[PDB]
């Protein structure tokens, strides 16, 4: 028996109107803790849920400026205690971006890999600072650390899939921040097909 | 060898799987035939629970999708997004227990089946109920049921679920015109139970914009240093709930320089 704990924030987020927005929550706990988003229901604000639902990624698409403009909380629960985390929203207009702002160079392409081969997703983009690049598959981040080992993320910011398995099919996208905000990519499949 | 994925049969625009299958993968056929593809059918998969967006996109011909007498417990939002062609759905004999009327907001149905689901009855289905009575793509020739949460099983025609129904709409202006250069406001407000989503459906606006939020959902237009480019657009706006939509637009006149 142990009470909830989020081994999973949720970080501030300063998005582009007409972009996208996600915040990531995760919670671990005996029994196995749930957990939820909070603040009316919209298309635009999609929870997916992971981890046997003591995850969540609350994302929101397309953004809305000033009205998507909030603090989001995460609660997560079990029969030992109920927890809350925080999250902000910013949303700039595109004539209100700043210098710097992540821009995708170029983004993931469709891709259709056999199963066992390797398969390699590539992204590039700019700004200033320097962008960091991370990766999302059907609105869910990668965690390469439980792949394990097959999936790298390369110092380009391509991810790279060894042993591609059935699983490994999705929609990606590529994801580039710094301390100005946060860009998406267009998403792209990558199929998996037998032998 | 042929692309065809195993224990389905292929032509250059069906594709048939009816013979039982154990596999929980959707079936992907293995080359750019794809989009040429206008009639899928799937049957006695007892083990497909869900269709994924990723399954559907690459079949951009299709009109005809049946996934019959399977394991379907469940659709991800906008599986049928890329299928704009859709006019035909068969989701009988499955595992469904609720399904949303935005799955399809983007299709003209001329056919939708749902028989032998195992619904729950609930205001999420409320839609399914008012298709039935305005005999929307066939809903009215069927016999469907849903289970209370007693066990109660009824017919859909006699569920009544209260505070549940479309969503009302109205805007501040019928018309709007502006000079060049300045500013204008306009609200749209959606009521109703459950309380509607409202959006401004105005992306490809040119001028600057912003949405701000004021038992009713309002959000005020703000249009910044309008351009002319904008003369004679239609402003939009939509109100939504589970039960279902409805629209209200702003014809915009700019004039001057
Ligand atoms: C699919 O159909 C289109 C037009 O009908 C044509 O351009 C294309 O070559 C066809 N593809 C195949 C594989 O036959
Ligand atoms: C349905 O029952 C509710 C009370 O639970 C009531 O609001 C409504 O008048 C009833 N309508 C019908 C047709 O039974
Ligand atoms: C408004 O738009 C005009 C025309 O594009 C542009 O040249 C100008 O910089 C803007 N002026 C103001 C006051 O926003």
């Amino acid at each position: 028996e142990s009470p909830p704990v989020f081994i999973k924030k949720p970080v501030d987020q300063i998005g582009v109107s007409g972009g996208v927005a996600s915040f990531v929550c995760q919670a671990t706990g005996d029994p196995k803790p749930r957990v939820t988003w909070n603040k009316v229901n919209s298309q635009r604000f999609e929870t997916i849920e992971f981890d046997e639902s003591a995850g969540a990624v609350l994302r929101i698409q397309p953004l809305r400026t000033p009205r998507d403009e909030n603090i989001y909380e995460c609660v997560a629960q079990n029969p030992h205690g109920e927890v809350t985390v925080h999250a902000k929203l910013t949303v700039l207009r595109e004539d209100q971006l700043p210098p710097g702002f992540p821009n995708i160079d170029m983004g993931p392409q469709l891709k259709v890999v056999e199963r066992t081969r390797t398969a390699t997703m590539l992204c590039a983009a700019s700004g200033n600072p320097d962008p960091e690049i991370t990766w999302f598959k059907d609105f869910l981040p990668v965690d390469p650390s439980t792949s394990n080992g097959r999936i790298k993320q390369l110092r380009s910011g391509g991810l790279q899939i060894e042993s591609s398995e059935e699983t490994d099919q999705g929609k990606y996208e590529c994801v580039a921040s710094n301390s100005a905000g946060v860009r998406y990519s267009s998403p792209a499949n990558l199929y998996v097909r037998v032998r | 060898e042929t692309g065809c994925p195993a224990n389905c049969l292929c032509s250059k625009t069906d594709i048939n799987c009816k013979k039982p299958d154990d596999g929980n993968l959707f079936p992907l056929l293995e080359g750019q035939d794809s989009r040429n593809i206008t009639s899928i059918h799937i049957e006695n998969w007892k083990n497909l629970q869900t269709l994924n967006a990723v399954d559907m996109e690459l079949y951009t011909g299709l009109q005809r999708l049946t996934i019959r007498n399977s394991g379907l417990r469940n659709i991800q939002p906008r599986a049928f997004a890329k299928n704009p062609h859709l006019r035909y759905i068969d989701l009988s004999g499955n595992r469904l227990t609720t399904l949303s009327w935005q799955l399809f907001q983007t299709l003209r149905l001329f056919d939708l089946r749902l028989e032998r689901n195992p619904f729950q009855c609930s205001c999420d289905i409320r839609w399914i109920q008012l298709w039935q009575e305005k005999g929307e793509a066939n809903l009215q020739s069927q016999q469907l049921h849903c289970m209370n949460l007693d066990t109660a099983v009824i017919l859909l025609r006699n569920m009544n679920i209260t505070q549940c129904d479309l969503p009302e709409i109205s805007v501040s202006h019928v018309n709007l015109t502006v000079r060049e250069g300045e500013n204008a406001v306009i609200t749209c407000q959606g009521s109703g139970s459950p309380l509607p989503d409202v959006d401004w459906t105005v992306a490809d606006l040119h001028s600057i914009n912003t949405h701000q939020t004021n038992n009713v959902h309002a959000i005020q237009l703000t249009l910044v240093n309008v351009t002319s480019e904008d003369n004679g657009f239609l402003l939009t706006c939509i109100a939504e709930n589970v039960v279902g939509m409805s629209q209200a637009s702003v014809l915009l006149t700019v004039y001057g320089t």
